[PDB]
Order: C-alpha cells, then sequence, then structure tokens
C-alpha cells in the first residue's frame, strides 16, 4: 500500500515531515511529550505548524528550513529543507517555538 | 487526523484520499488507456483537448479510471475524460525493480513509467506491485512541476 | 472515495432489482394494496350510500396502489388532486368540496420553486411551491402546497434527510439487497455440485502421442463419447490390461437443502414478512398456528398502515364531503366466516334488545345501534 | 475500529428492526382520556393537529442518539425567550435531533426546587437561520436509556446510544459466520491434474494459455455421463472432497445471541413461527406486551403530560393507556354480551338508575351507538 | 482486570438487563392504599408530582451499588437541618448514590433505643456546591443486599454489589467461549502448498513477491467448478479438514449457568419462549412474579412508609400491593360478572343493604363507575 | 496461617465463602425470607385491622429475616428485647404487653452466665443469664432467660450438642461444601476441553540450532504468528516438501452437557431444594406438573415453618396482646387468583346461604362467619 516505517533524523539524511500532537501520545523521563518506539505516529506533511527551536533570533520571512542534526530548526545547521518560514515566533515555558510551512516532498 | 487508505489497487485509480484534484473538463484525441500520462495540444472553449503522451511533450496529467464513462475498457476518440492533476495514483510501468523512495520519475513514450533518475517533475511514492506479467508503480503528482517549455 | 457529484444512488439499480427479480417485487408490493383494500369506515356523515357512489364513481384505488408502492421503493411520491376551481392553477384553494381527478408522480418528478421561512408562520421551513416535470412532453407546472400531498417513505437520520432534499430512504438496503443476491449463487452452486458427483477416469499409456486436432483425435473422442453413451447397469465396457484403466470416483452430498433453508431464513429475517407469508408454504405439521402467524403479520401491517394510509384519507376526504367533522375508523383487519359471521350476528342482535326493554332505550336510536355494525338485516329509514 | 452508529443505522437492516420496532408500535397503540366532557371532539381536535409522524420520529431519535428535543410554538404575545401564561393553545410542533439543542443559563436558587436544572435552552438549527433561545416551558427533552452518572454528568446530562459496543460487534459477527458459510460451501470440492514436466512451460506465453484454455474447456464439459481421457505413463487426476454439517445450528447460535443482547425475542426480531406449537405464540406476544408497556410507562407518557393540558380547557384530567391486547371480533361480541347482561342484570332491585347505567355502559368501549339524552 | 462495575454496566448489555429489569417492573407493578376517604385526587397528586423515574433509578442504582440515598424537601418554615415536625407537605425528591453520603453526628444514648443509630447525614453532592448537612428525618436509605455483619461494619453500614465475582467470571466465560467458536469455524479447512526448493527464495524480494501474488490468484478462482493443475515432480496440493459438533449445547449450557448464578430465568433472561408445550410458560411467569413479590416486599415498602405519610392528612392507612397477574380483557370480562353477581345473588335475604354493597362493588377496581350517593 | 489482626480470625473462611459464592447465597437466603413474609393470621382478637396497623408500626421484619438467616448459616442467633418498664433489664419482667425496641445478634456474641440446677422447678439444666458482649467500644452486659430469645438451626446428637454448648451446626455441611466447590472445577475443565479442540504442528529440520532470545528466532516466532493470523477456508499456506511440514490435529467433544447436567442433579438432590426453584429452569416438557413440584415445595417449607418459625410468635406475641386466649394459624401457602379467587368467593357465598334459611343459623353470626373466610367484600361491623 505505502505505509512506511520512520524514526529520528541522522547526519546526511532527507527529512520528510514533523511529529504533530495526536490522541498517541507519551511522557518521557523529563516529562517531555513524545512518541513510544512502538506504535502509532501522525506526520504533517504539508501546510503550517509550530516547531521546536534552538534558535536565539527571530527568522527572515520566506527564508529556507534548515534542520539540525535530532531534527530541530536551527538556524544555521548543516541538514537542507525544501520547507519555509512562516513568520510566527514564541516562547512556550523554557522552550522555543517557530512556525514552519511544509511542502509535500 | 490521519488518513485513510483506499482498498482496490487496479491500474488507473487514485491509491489514497489525500489531497487530490480531478480536471473533468476535457476530451481526448486519439485512444487513451487508463492509467497513462496525457498531454494537453490544444483549448477550446473552456475545453483542454488531450493526447497520448509522445516524445518530447510535457505530461499533465493520469487518465483516470470510471466505470461509466468509459464502457469500452478504454478511453476512446471523441469522449469526455477524467483526467488527474494532483494526487497519488497508480501508473503503468515498464520498469524490473523498485527505484528510491522519493526519487524523480521519468516518462517514456506512450506515457509509462521508465526512468527513476529525472531531474524535476513527479516522485516516486512508494508502491510497488505486479500486474499482468508487468508491474504497476505509486506515482504522487503536484500541479505546476512540470513547466511547458517557452 | 472519489464520488460523482451529482449524487445518485436509488436511481437505476433500484428499478433494476424491483423489475427484474421477483422477491423483491413481492417485499416491496405484498403491503400497500392489502393496506389500501382493507377497507375503512367514516362517522360523523349523513349516509353511507353515497359515500361508497361517489368513492366509486372517483375510482382511485389503484393510483393508490402505486402510489403508496413507489413511496416505499423510490422514498418517495406526490399525487395531485384537481379542483373545480376558476382560478389560475398557481392560486391556492378556497373551502369547498369538489375535485375532478387524482394522479400521481414518482420521486424523480418534483423539486421546489421557492422557500418561505416567515417567522409569525407555523409554516416556516416547508416549501410552499412545488415545481413539477411530468412526462409525455408536458411543460412543467409550479403548484401551490395545498393542492398536492407529499408521501415519504421509511424515517431516515436527519443528516441524510437533508442530504436527501427531505426524503425517505428505499426498503431494498444493501444488506438485503446482497442477502437476496447471494441466494442465486448458493442455489448454482448446489446445482452444480449435483452435477459434479460422480466422475469416470480413463487412463491409456502413450495417450501424449495423439497428434492434436487430426482425424485420429477425432476418431478416439468419437469412440469414447459413443461408448459412453451406451453404457449403464444393464451394459459392461471392454478394456485392456496392459494399456488402460478405468476408474470410478463418487463424492457423498447431503446438507444442502438445510443450507438453502437457512439462506431463505435469512432472507426472512431481514425482509420483515414471516414465512408462510414470503415463501408462501404452510408449516403443514400443525393445525391451528397459521391463524396466529397472520395475525401477527396484520399487527405488522397494521401498526405500519397508522403510519401512512392515514395522511393521505386526512388529505383527500376534506374536497369530498361537504360535512364538517367527520372521523376515521379502520375496519378489523381479519377475514370473518359465514359461519362465525352468522354466529356473531346473533350474539350482538340478543344482547342489543335482550334487557334493553326495561329502560328508555327506545326504537329510534336501537335501530341506529343495530346498522350502525355493518349487519346482512338491511333497514329502510324511518322510525 | 469505532463507526458512528447513523452510517449503521441507515445501512444495516437488522440495526433498523432493532431501533424502529418499539416507538411506532407503541405510539399507535392509543390511549384514552378520563375526566374529558366529550371525546369526539377530542380526537378530531388530535388529528387536527395530526403530528404523530412528528412523534414517531422524535422517540426514534431519542432512541437513537439518546437525546431528542420538540418545539412547540403557541398562540401568544411575548416573544419566545418569556415563559408561557396560563391558557390552552396550540399551533404547531417540530422535531429536533440531539446535535441541534444546548444549555444556556444556570438557576441554583434553593428556595424553589429547580436548582440544577437548566432555565434557558440554546437552539442552533442551522440551515442560514441564526440560533435562538427558548425558555423552558416551551421545550421538552427526550431521553435515551439509564446510565451511571458518573457518565450522565460527562454526557451533558444526557442518556446513551441504545445500540453499545456488544450489540454492535455481536450483529457485525453474522455477517462474518454467513460469508464463512458460503466459502465453506464453495470449497465442498476440488479437481487436482498433475503432469510431470509441467512446470518447464513458461510463464504467460502462447503454450500456457493453450493449455488453460483446454483445462477449462475439458473442465465445463465433464459431469456423471460424460468421463475423460487420461495419459497413464504422465498424469494423474483426482478429486478431493470435504464434508458440511452443524453450519446451520451454529448460525442459530448466533441469532439467539443476537436475541438474547437485544432483548426482544425471536417472532418479533427474526419474525418466524415456531410451528410446533399453535398456542404459545399467544403468551409469547403478551410477554412482548408487557414488555412494551412497561417501557411505554417510563417515556411516551411525559409527552402526554406535556402536551395535553395545553390543548384542554378543563382542570383535571387523567391518562389510560388501552389494553394493547389484539380484538377478535367473536370475543369482542361475546364480551360485549357479557357486560350488557352483567350492567342490567340485577341493578333492576337498587337505586343504580338509568342516568349512570347509561353511563356504565357507554364508558366501557362498544359497539352500541346512543345518543346522549336522560 | 474486567471488574469496574461502573464500566461494565454500561459497556455490557446483558450485565445492563441482569441489573435493572427488575426495579422498574416492581414499581410499574402498582398497588393501592386502604383507609383513604377516595383515589381519584390520590392519584391527581401523584400524576401531578411524577416521581417515579427518580424512584426507578434510586432503586437501580441501589440495587447495582449496594446502596442509594433519596431526599425529599418539604414545605416548612426552617432549616432544612431542623428535624421535620408533623404533617402532610412535599415540594420535590432528587436521587443520590453510594458515593455522596457521610455520617457526621452519632446518637448512643441509654433511654433511646435509637443509641447506635445514625443521627446527621453529611451530603457532599459536588456540582461545586458546598457539601451540607441534613437530619435524619429528612433522607431515607436504600441498601443493597445482607452480609454478614463482620463485613456488615466493614463497610459502614452499607451493602454489596449483586454483581459478585461469581457472576462476573461466569459473564466473562461466555465472550472468551463464542471467541473460540468463531476461531473453530474459521478453522474449519486448511489447503497446504508443497515445493521442493521454495527454501531457496530470498525473504522480501520481487520473487517471493511474485510467488505469493500467484498463490492468492489461483487460490481465489478454486471452487466445485473449477480445478487447477500442479507439477507431479516437484509439487504437491492437499487440504486438510475437521469438523465441528456439539458447540450449541456447550454454549446452551454456559447460558444455563448464568441464569441459575442469576436467579431470573430463561423466558426472562434468554427470551426464548420454550416451545415444546403450550401453557407452563404461565406458570414460568408466575414463578417469576412469587419470587419478584418476595423481594419486593423486603425493599419496595420501606420507600412508601417513608414518603406516603408526608403527603396524605388521613389518620391510619394500609397497604396492599396489586397481585402481580397480566389481566385479559376478556377474563376481567367474565370475573366482573361473576364479582357482580356474587354481591348480589342472596344478599337480598339479609341486612346487607345498598350503602354496603355499592362499597363492595366498587372496592374491587371495577370497569363500572359509579356516581357517589345513597 | 497469618492473618491481619483487624481481621479477627472467627469462622471467616464460611463467611467469606457465603458473601463470595452465589449458589451458598442462594440455597441459605431461598427458605427463611419466604417464610416470613408468606404471612398468618390470627384468632380470638377483637379486630385485626388495628392488630395489622401495630404490626407495620413497629416493622421488624427484616430484623426477623436476618435473624433466621443468620440463625441457619451460623446454627445459632440471638434476639434481644427491651421493653418499656421502670426496672433494670437484669431483673425478669412482670406481666405486661408493651414493645418499644429489638435487635439482633448473631451466634458469637453470645455466652452463658448463670445456671441453675434446682430440683424443684422442671427449669434446671438450661441458662439462667445470658452475657452478651457486643463489642463496638460498649461494655458487655448480662440479660434476664425471659426477656430473650435464642433461635437454633438443625437438629444433632447429644453428643455434639454438648460440646456445641447448646448449638446446632451450620446448613452448610462438608458434603455440600465439596460438591458446590466441584462444580466450578468441573466448568474450568470443560472451557479448556473446548479450547484445546484444535492443535497445529509446524515442524522445520535444524530449527533448533538456533539461540534462544535472538533477533533470529524473534523473527521467526513473528512470521509464524503472523501467517498463523492470516490463514483460513479462503487463504493457503505454502510450504516447502524437501524441510518443513505443517500438521494438524483435532479431537472431538461429546457428552459434556450431560455431565454438567449430572453434578447440577447431584447438588439438587443433596440440597432438598428441587431443579425449579435452585436451577430456575422448567421442564418445559409438559404443562401441569411444575404446579404439582411447587405444592411439593410448599409442603417441605411449611414442614420447616412449624420448627422454627412459631418460637418466635409465642416468644414475641404475648408482649403485644392484651386479651388472654388466642390462636395463630398460617394462611395456606398457595398464590391464589382472579379467576380462582371470584369462582371461590361465589361458591363461598351461595354455601354461606343457599340453605341456612329454615334453621337456626341466623344473620348475626352469618355475616361473621362469611366475613372470616376473607372476602374481597368489605362490610361495616353492626347487627
Amino acid at each position: 500500500d505505502g505505509h512506511k516505517l520512520v524514526k529520528a533524523l541522522t547526519t546526511g539524511t532527507t527529512p520528510y515531515g514533523v511529529a504533530i500532537r495526536s490522541h498517541w501520545q507519551t511522557v518521557n523521563a523529563q516529562n517531555q511529550m513524545i512518541y513510544e518506539d512502538g506504535g502509532a505516529i501522525n506526520v504533517m506533511t504539508s501546510g503550517r505548524v509550530w516547531m521546536l527551536s534552538k534558535s536565539t533570533e527571530a527568522p527572515t520571512f520566506g527564508s529556507a528550513v534548515k534542520l539540525d542534526v535530532d531534527g530541530q530548526e536551527k538556524s544555521d545547521g548543516t541538514i537542507e529543507t525544501t520547507w519555509t518560514y512562516a513568520g510566527g515566533w514564541t516562547k512556550y515555558k523554557d522552550i522555543q517555538l517557530v512556525e514552519v510551512q511544509l511542502h509535500q516532498l | 487526523y490521519e488518513n485513510l487508505f483506499l482498498r482496490p489497487a487496479c491500474p488507473g485509480n487514485i491509491s489514497d484520499t489525500s489531497t487530490y484534484n480531478i480536471d473533468g473538463a476535457c476530451v481526448a484525441q486519439g485512444d487513451i488507456g487508463f492509467g497513462s500520462a496525457v498531454q494537453v495540444v490544444g483549448i477550446v472553449d473552456g475545453v483542454k483537448v488531450v493526447a497520448a503522451l509522445p516524445d518530447g511533450g510535457t505530461p499533465y496529467g493520469i487518465a483516470f479510471r470510471s466505470q461509466y464513462e468509459h464502457l469500452s475498457g478504454k478511453i476512446l476518440d471523441g469522449e469526455v475524460c477524467n483526467v488527474v492533476s494532483h494526487g497519488r495514483v497508480w501508473t503503468l510501468t515498464s520498469l524490473g525493480e523498485a527505484p528510491s523512495l522519493f526519487s524523480k520519475l521519468q516518462f517514456g513514450s506512450g506515457g509509462v513509467v521508465t526512468g527513476g533518475s529525472g531531474s524535476a517533475g513527479w516522485t516516486f511514492a512508494g508502491g510497488f506491485v505486479k500486474h499482468e506479467d508487468g508491474y504497476i508503480i505509486e506515482v504522487q503528482v503536484k500541479q505546476n512541476a512540470f513547466i511547458a517549455p517557452p | 472515495s472519489p464520488k460523482p457529484f451529482f449524487m445518485s444512488d436509488a436511481s437505476y439499480h433500484v428499478g433494476s432489482f424491483y423489475n427484474d427479480n421477483a422477491t423483491a417485487k413481492r417485499i416491496v408490493d405484498v403491503i400497500p394494496e392489502e393496506m389500501v383494500t382493507a377497507g375503512f369506515k367514516i362517522s360523523g356523515v349523513k349516509d353511507e350510500k353515497e359515500f361508497k357512489s361517489l368513492w366509486d364513481s372517483y375510482k382511485i384505488d389503484p393510483s393508490l396502489v402505486d402510489a403508496l408502492c413507489w413511496a416505499r421503493l423510490y422514498g418517495g411520491a406526490a399525487i395531485v388532486a384537481i379542483i373545480n376551481d376558476n382560478r389560475m392553477l398557481t392560486s391556492p384553494v378556497k373551502p369547498g368540496a369538489k375535485l375532478e381527478g387524482v394522479r400521481v408522480y414518482d420521486r424523480f418528478a418534483i423539486t421546489i420553486e421557492k422557500r418561505v421561512t416567515n417567522a409569525r408562520s407555523p409554516r416556516y421551513g416547508e416549501p410552499e411551491i412545488y415545481k413539477v416535470s411530468p412526462g409525455d412532453n408536458i411543460q412543467p407546472y409550479l403548484i401551490h402546497h395545498t393542492r398536492i400531498f407529499i408521501a415519504d417513505g421509511e424515517r431516515v437520520t436527519p443528516q441524510m434527510r437533508k442530504q436527501n432534499q427531505g426524503w425517505g430512504a428505499s426498503v431494498l438496503n444493501k444488506s438485503l439487497i446482497d442477502a437476496i443476491c447471494d441466494y442465486d449463487y448458493c442455489e448454482s452452486l448446489a446445482t452444480q455440485i449435483l452435477r459434479r458427483k460422480q466422475q469416470a477416469v480413463w487412463k491409456v499409456k502413450g495417450l501424449a502421442e495423439m497428434c492434436d486436432d487430426d482425424d485420429a483425435q477425432y476418431a478416439a473422442r468419437l469412440r469414447l463419447a459413443q461408448v459412453d453413451d451406451n453404457s449403464g447397469v444393464g451394459r459392461a465396457i471392454g478394456i485392456d490390461a496392459e494399456t488402460e484403466e478405468y476408474d470410478v470416483l463418487n463424492s457423498d452430498i447431503s446438507g444442502v437443502p438445510e443450507f438453502l433453508s437457512s439462506k431463505m431464513d435469512r432472507i426472512v429475517s431481514l425482509s420483515g414478512i414471516h414465512e408462510i407469508i414470503i415463501k408462501n408454504k404452510n408449516v403443514g405439521g400443525v393445525s391451528a398456528s397459521q391463524n396466529t402467524a397472520l395475525e401477527t403479520f396484520y399487527k405488522l401491517v397494521d401498526r405500519k398502515r397508522e403510519e401512512d394510509y392515514r395522511p393521505l384519507l386526512e388529505f383527500l376526504l376534506p374536497f369530498i364531503v361537504d360535512e364538517q367533522e367527520w372521523s376515521i375508523e379502520f375496519e378489523p383487519l381479519s377475514v370473518p366466516s359465514k359461519k362465525e359471521e352468522s354466529e356473531i350476528t346473533k350474539n350482538n342482535v340478543e344482547s342489543v334488545t335482550k334487557a334493553i326493554t326495561e329502560q328508555i332505550i327506545d326504537l329510534e336510536e336501537a335501530r341506529d345501534t343495530l346498522r350502525s355494525i355493518a349487519p346482512e338485516f338491511k333497514l329502510k329509514d324511518g322510525n
């Protein structure tokens, strides 16, 4: 059918999508929202989504998205991605978030 | 928040219920087979005239299977035709083995998939089954991917 | 899954399964004419001779029958009544008692012309003008709501109702459809198993050497068939020991009638009409259980009748009777017997005047009492 | 693997019967009203309003969705949000499903016993009409079956669908069993034909097409009266067979599970006479009547007290539910004979006089028409 | 694992029926009161109050959770904490489950026999309102079933659920049995295809995918009227089958265990008429009726002696429960004839006068109404 | 065995058996409840309306119910009655007829304090004073013999009667307990037999070469489960003839329902209360024998009632009745009904005065006679 098996991003790889909040969601040791090793995962491939970041400067509208090794937005990462920025930039409790527009690969 | 799968896996039909688009205001010149790429040769009164893909053309969509419009088994000259311009669809192929996931497909003559090393265009979606001593693949069609040369 | 933008499900499949298969004909047709021909009685009228005279003058009950038929099949039907009115056919009807015909249209022939949702009127949400497109090259003509009546089928979810422009659904849902469909498949497989009871095998070493489609192979096949047709219990066949062997293989057959009876029972269960009516076979082992089966069947048909037969009556009666207040009674749908009808007439005639002779109950009401329950005892109108 | 109940309702037939059989028969059973000066005009006015289709589908959607509403409009010179003044006026009633009704305003006054019960109902019919607000007295709410309160307040004080998970999957398993039985019948017999070197013949070519066409042709002409030829040295033709038994019994057991979970018995859900007994389905029916009346007393009467005082100007009245038993002419005549002889066999000697004997005889529903008078 | 009564009730239909079939019929049965001047106004007040659904729910939670509380509000000009002075007033009644009531104050003084009996009840309904206090006179409590005194004290004087462990696991085993039956029917027949060298296939390659493709395709086209060819040297095709029998009896035995442990019999729980006999199910239903009367005498009355003294100003009255029997229009007709013949067959010979004869004839509730008078 | 201290060890084995198992619940609560709810009637009293009024004013029947139940269960129970009197509860009771409260205790809360062996009074050899120790942080206290009454179960020989301190035994004897326990074992065995009906075996040469708890073995077992889940009638499984085989074996089931029916028969036969009251299943094969089974049940329950219910009557009634001589009679334990009561009352009213109009049997006592047999005919007292 085309059903796919997915895992975390690594070096020299091609990003596919971004996991989103859903019913299937577990808690890590540090109270972090995670997807367990065995189970269903929802991946959104087109549209606007809030994504974790570890940058320190507000991104410019429309510029290309550059990812980090572990799969989070970073201002000068070495992984190239087709997605774009949408302009949203905010900060949850001790967490940085950024608004990313994803195009279908 | 998930997308359902569609059951029949026959050539010429859609494979998923993701975002798709069907251009139903068209007519055919010549004969077309379900699951082949087509090209736009002209426009009359808001209607697009399509034909099977020649050498040197730019594909526009893929013929779509319907059980009322086409009672013969294929699309005939002078018939209204369904064409899929955006979405995942099962296509006829002459390849022998599945290409790399998310690669770029290349269309031989007659609108069949024969290449997996294109520069830009439609992409392989991960489905590869067997039909009639031949194979069927799953392609992801996007609207502005192939641009007509000036 | 992709689907046409002009949704149409009960358009061709229902009509095909109705006019081709017979069990569908029965399951959709047994009810309506039985309801309409059960009969009805009116109360509050001066007399009934003229009532029956006007009824069998108008002669509209076959139209009522097939109107209810299309209502049950296509999920909707309409009937238009024409009135002796000197006004344009768009206009409403003034009070009166007059009409010149009633004629029926199917679900496909009626649509809505304009809609009124005025707050003060309780008719908000009710389509006030119906646009009908008849057949046989007749131009469409819009109708005021007062003239026509719309009859629906069975209840559906409101979500489906609004999507189906306020119209019911067909009784032939896909579950009943494929339950009907696989019955023929099972019957065909049963006949195939009956054909395949016994087989014979004839083995001849070197038969592969035979040429394809030449005189030798044709001669061999002619000889084999010829010796096959003349064989039997009273005949013997000879073969060669070294070269050929003749064996017979057989298989048993049993349980097929029970399996088919189970399939028919499933058809009955999904239909809702019971055995001695849908299969029309008396069980035979019991003397008087078919009577209770048929009275349960009348329970079913009566509870269905109260839902749809009445609105037609309340729509037609005010145009035929000039009397101002009347009531509908439904005759007890049970066939009675010269024997027991004679007995019940005796019973009621002696009950009505066994003990009224000592009270103020006089002749002028005793006669109405005796001729109220429709007797075989006529009586000329008088004192 | 959870599916919305509406699709199952309007698709499957057994679900249709299970959800629909009770309310329609319940409402068509009828009733009588006591304390009324006369009943002819009562029936005339009742079938003048002719609201029973709306009543039927109101009860139906209350049974299915676990919640239904009826809006009753009245002749009054006030806005709909206002309460209803005393009187007996009615002009129309309409029916709305579970999804179009909510609660708006809260009352907690300890003085009235009305604390904890919604005061204003917020209706959102949709269909390009602005949602509006209605006072309590103008609306009645019909609920489904009883549920535990910890789920009741979680579901906004509303009932649950009568199609629970056990009923749903019990229904679903039956079709799977039927399909499996059909497969069992189809696979009764199998013919095997083996030929040395058959594997040498290559895929999807003319030789294979010819061979398989020949096999189909020879299979089409086999049977009792026809024989087939075989080469002994290379090829063999055998037949394997299997038996069938107990499938109807297993299907009957599954139907038993269906009827046990539904709670309505076989001659009503399967609608098949037992046939082996002539006078036991009558008590079967009376058990059905007892259960349906038991369920009716719970929920059908509230409509009666909701609507009846709004149409009758009389101060006092009562509801009696008609004896839900099929009435057979002959025994009806016999009962009428017994009643008429009892009512005046021994009143000739005491103060039981005609003005009340007539009332007694025309109260117990006779066929005896009698004009009012002394 | 599956022991939570709250979820089990609303997730299993059998639990639903087995828990609530009894009290609703109990209350709908009916009764009457002797020593009252008249009954018309009594029923008028009763159906004006319309608290029977709340009574049904209270009894249902009493049977399920082992304990429920019922609260009545009276027309009295004092604090709700204060006791109730003698009178006949009623305003409304509400019901709470086992989870909202507790104890505050004790009485253990010598002179009163009420020593050691609860005095003041702490009601904590929740619903964002302050929990409050109620005197013993206002609230009545309905219990479940008797237990050993040691468990009675351990459960702070509250009973136990009717769903004990034996009932729960007996119910659970039925689902396992039917699932095994479905698996049994699925595994009736199995086809095996043996090909020497098939092990040489590489895992998850085009060759293996095509092989299983062809296997499924050839399987889908077989049947009675179709044949399959194989190669004698390298492959063979076998079929193995197993029979089925006795599972209807097995499941019937499981259901019989369920009914025996429950105490409610087949024509009420399985809902099959026995069919092999004409008139024994009437005796079965009257056995059900005698047991339902036995349990009714235990728990339904206390509600009556708790509520009735608050509505009737009459001093001394008595209760009788209407004999539970389905009345047949016909048979009540003949019994009325018999009673009207017995009431005045020979009373015209002694001092028994019409003044008491009319009372006799209108006491046994007839279809003959009679205006009060001489 | 170690047990928690707050759960003091006193027959909690049988207590938990009672409060857990359902068949024990039925067998212990079936008799006393019906016994008490059967009702009774009293003769020699001026009137019975006030008797019933005071009776349901005191409303002690739930206490009587669980008193009898605990006496049947533990083999002993105590009922304590307090009277409106101006004396200490230790002293005896003077003549009078008063009640103010009555309460119940089980077997474990009662002991003997003072014993009498005086020669002249026949009362010697039975205890004089009872020491009750309710617990519940209230001091135990002492009761005179007359105030309270001790209810016992079934008779035992004097040899164990004397060692059980004049107290009977539990109705759940060893044989009954073991027979009840065996049924659950048989049911579990039946479930296992049904599960083990069919087995599939897969054989692969060299399969044992694989290390345990390893990647290859995990893959192989996942593949086995996957292919097992997808097999069926319409699906086939391929194997390799050279290396692996797939066999299936099966066993039948028969006689199990009869075996369990026989075990239930043993249970009911040893219990003594019969099938249509313990299994709650009508015989179904006959129309008019279950009623005779009922009257056998009523006869046995009446025989048991005569031994236990009366002592409560003669222990309590002398404290509530003011007149001197009375009779306690039991209603004939049979469910009456419309028909039979209607025609029986007809027979009584014709028998009471069909032929008495000729002799001295006159009206003032004829009315008393006719309303003595409890009729539906209410009558005002008078001449």
